[PDB]
């Protein structure tokens, strides 16, 4: 068994500083090119950086030159990615991956196909504290819906860092409910909404609280969907 | 810079024989690689040198093609297929870009379009937001435009969509538009239009 | 002896010398199964002259040696005794006399590029052809005509060194091919590499 496994993300704040690792396993590792690849929410995979078995020959996407340092400890079976001077837009999830085809010596110079990928750290760069969201409805108004279709909901809006967790009813509202992806907003707070379409007649009269749950600040709401 | 394009999206049900063409700049010749991604996790070698099935990848998929135009075809769509699907130059490490995402074809749905003003205690801290919904509609594609007295908002709107239901195989949608309460005093036209598929005419609420 | 004889570096080695730059390893004191060096992987070319390869293992020599470089697909019909051509005659030339093996294979997947690489050499001009096993590292500027070049490219005045262009749309006659040339020197000496069984 090929394994790898990344450590070393986490939460760092603009300019900071971040080292990466990449443990390998159940292969000859200096024989093999490795990259870092990451992907940001709400953009696709890019390469970081690559580096051939020996260390010897290195590349750098254009928008981390200068700022990120890839290396090797061939003893260790480790691969790292030092981060420097991070920008917002440097977080994401990192991966490390290892080449098919062995023995190349220069970076750009042969086929470089990636069989072995790891988990992933999460990078997060910002400069918001831990924080607790706030709990707004979404307005169940009897206008336009005298039918069997209503939308309803609450909205986790503020809160850092992610996740937030979500129930209604403590998991007994199943069908029907929708969390949506959170947003990251200008403020460096995330949003997102809970929407849940109910038939609007009784569907049990106003028996619905939404149980949102933020670990990082220890926030939990149970705020009641009423016109 | 991209190396490689695809479609954004194909839409096929298990069982059927699906093909992703892909048009890659000239000069790669063999170098070619099909990569499979679920949302979230780490990206998987399917097939290496164009047409090479990779270790332990089940033989529906498989790679062809020659020079620029390349195409990945699964004989046999199995429901852990849908997935995002990368075809990637294997030289100077190109980016992936949007890919081709591949999902469960069905009917055109359009969606249950709502309308929700913001908050009471919200407007005590300060500022509003405006949610719009699109609830269960099959082609993910959809315009919603924001109408403050009869005039377009441009970049005041943040969008989110969830991954294809399981259950009814559709999509959904949330708009949300932010103001201040010292801005959201001039007031009272605020409306969300969708152009979708499933409408013959845009609709607004 | 009973060591076993370091084929991987010559082999495996990471970076292989352009043809006209070839590399030399010389192999001593050591044993070398020849089946398992057949065993590797996929040589498209495994070629010997003066000796059988189901008998080496079985035979000593005072010393061998391992000659590496990179040429085109379509050159490697040239390592062999008696060829001609720009290999064989200003490059890198093996004897009539020649007892050895000569193996090769494809290296697209290591030595080519998108735009191509341009970093492996050979020689084009030469005023002789090399004698077997001959080096020529020199770069004079070629006096092609009648006019003394006093070292400054003209128009028939070339430099001797040329590019291949190694680009993975070439096509198996023109990307590159590493090459490993053992030779089996019977020397008025003992013997030092032996076959596994002898
Ligand atoms: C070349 O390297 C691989 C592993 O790195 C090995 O399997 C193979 O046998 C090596 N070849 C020789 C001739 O040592």
């Amino acid at each position: 068994e090929v394994q790898l496994l990344e450590s070393g993300g986490g939460l760092v704040q603009p300019g900071g500083s971040l080292r990466l690792s990449c443990a390998a396993s159940g292969f000859t590792f200096s024989s093999y090119a490795m990259s870092w690849v990451r992907q940001a929410p709400g953009k696709g995979l890019e390469w970081v950086s690559a580096i051939v078995g020996s260390g010897g020959s290195t590349y750098y996407a254009d928008s981390v030159k200068g700022r990120f340092i890839i290396s090797r400890d061939n003893s260790k079976n480790t691969l790292y990615l030092q981060m420097n001077s991070l920008r917002a837009e440097d977080t994401a999830v990192y991966y490390c991956a290892k080449s098919l085809i062995y023995g190349h010596y220069d970076i750009l110079t042969g086929a470089y196909y990636f069989d072995y990928w790891g988990q992933g750290t999460l990078v997060t760069v910002s400069s918001a504290s831990t924080k607790g969201p706030s709990v707004f409805p979404l307005a169940p108004s009897s206008k336009s819906t005298s039918g069997g279709t209503a939308a309803l909901g609450c909205l986790v809006k503020d809160y850092f860092p992610e996740p937030v967790t979500v129930s209604w009813n403590s998991g007994a509202l199943t069908s029907g409910v929708h969390t949506f992806p959170a947003v990251l907003q200008s403020s460096g707070l995330y949003s997102l909404s809970s929407v849940v379409t109910v038939p609007s007649s009784s569907l049990g009269t106003q028996t619905y609280i939404c149980n949102v749950n933020h670990k990082p600040s220890n926030t939990k709401v149970d705020k009641k969907v009423e016109p | 810079a991209q190396m490689t394009q695809s479609p954004s999206s194909v839409s096929a049900s298990v069982g059927d024989r699906v093909t992703i063409p892909c048009r890659a700049s000239q000069g790669i010749g063999n170098w070619l690689a099909w990569y499979q991604q679920k949302p979230g996790k780490a990206p998987k070698l399917l097939i290496y040198a164009a047409s090479s099935l990779q270790s332990g990848v089940p033989s529906r998929f498989s790679g062809s093609g020659s020079g620029t135009d390349f195409t990945l075809t699964i004989s046999s769509l199995q429901p852990e297929d849908f997935a995002t699907y990368y075809c990637q130059q294997a030289n100077s490490f190109p980016p992936f870009g949007q890919g081709t995402r591949l999902e469960i074809k069905r009917t055109v749905a359009a969606p249950s379009v709502f309308i929700f003003p913001p908050s009471d205690e919200q407007l005590k801290s300060g500022t509003a937001s405006v949610v719009c919904l699109l609830n269960n509609f099959y082609p993910r594609e959809a315009k919603v435009q924001w109408k403050v007295d009869n005039a377009l908002q441009s970049g005041n709107s943040q969008e989110s969509v969830t991954e294809q239901d399981s259950k009814d195989s559709t999509y959904s949608l949330s708009s949300t538009l932010t103001l201040s309460k010292a801005d959201y005093e001039k007031h009272k036209v605020y409306a969300c239009e969708v152009t979708h598929q499933g409408l013959s005419s845009p609709v607004t609420k | 002896p009973t060591n076993l004889c370091p084929f991987g570096e010559v082999f495996n080695a990471t970076r292989f010398a352009s043809v006209y730059a070839w590399n030399r390893k010389r192999i001593s004191n050591c044993v070398a199964d020849y089946s398992v060096l057949y065993n590797s992987a996929s040589f498209s070319t495994f070629k010997c002259y003066g000796v059988s390869p189901t008998k080496l293992n079985d035979l000593c020599f005072t010393n061998v040696y391992a000659d590496s470089f990179v040429i085109r697909g379509d050159e490697v019909r040239q390592i062999a005794p008696g060829q001609t051509g720009k290999i064989a005659d200003y490059n890198y030339k093996l004897p009539d006399d020649f007892t050895g093996c000569v193996i090769a294979w494809n290296s697209n997947n290591l030595d080519s590029k998108v735009g191509g690489n341009y970093n492996y050499l050979y020689r084009l001009f030469r005023k002789s052809n090399l004698k077997p096993f001959e080096r020529d590292i020199s770069t004079e500027i070629y006096q092609a005509g009648s006019t003394p070049c006093n070292g400054v490219e003209g128009f028939n005045c070339y430099f001797p060194l040329q590019s291949y262009g190694f680009q993975p749309t070439n096509g198996v006659g023109y990307q590159p091919y590493r090459v490993v040339v053992l030779s089996f020197e019977l020397l008025h000496a003992p013997a030092t590499v032996c076959g596994p069984h002898h």
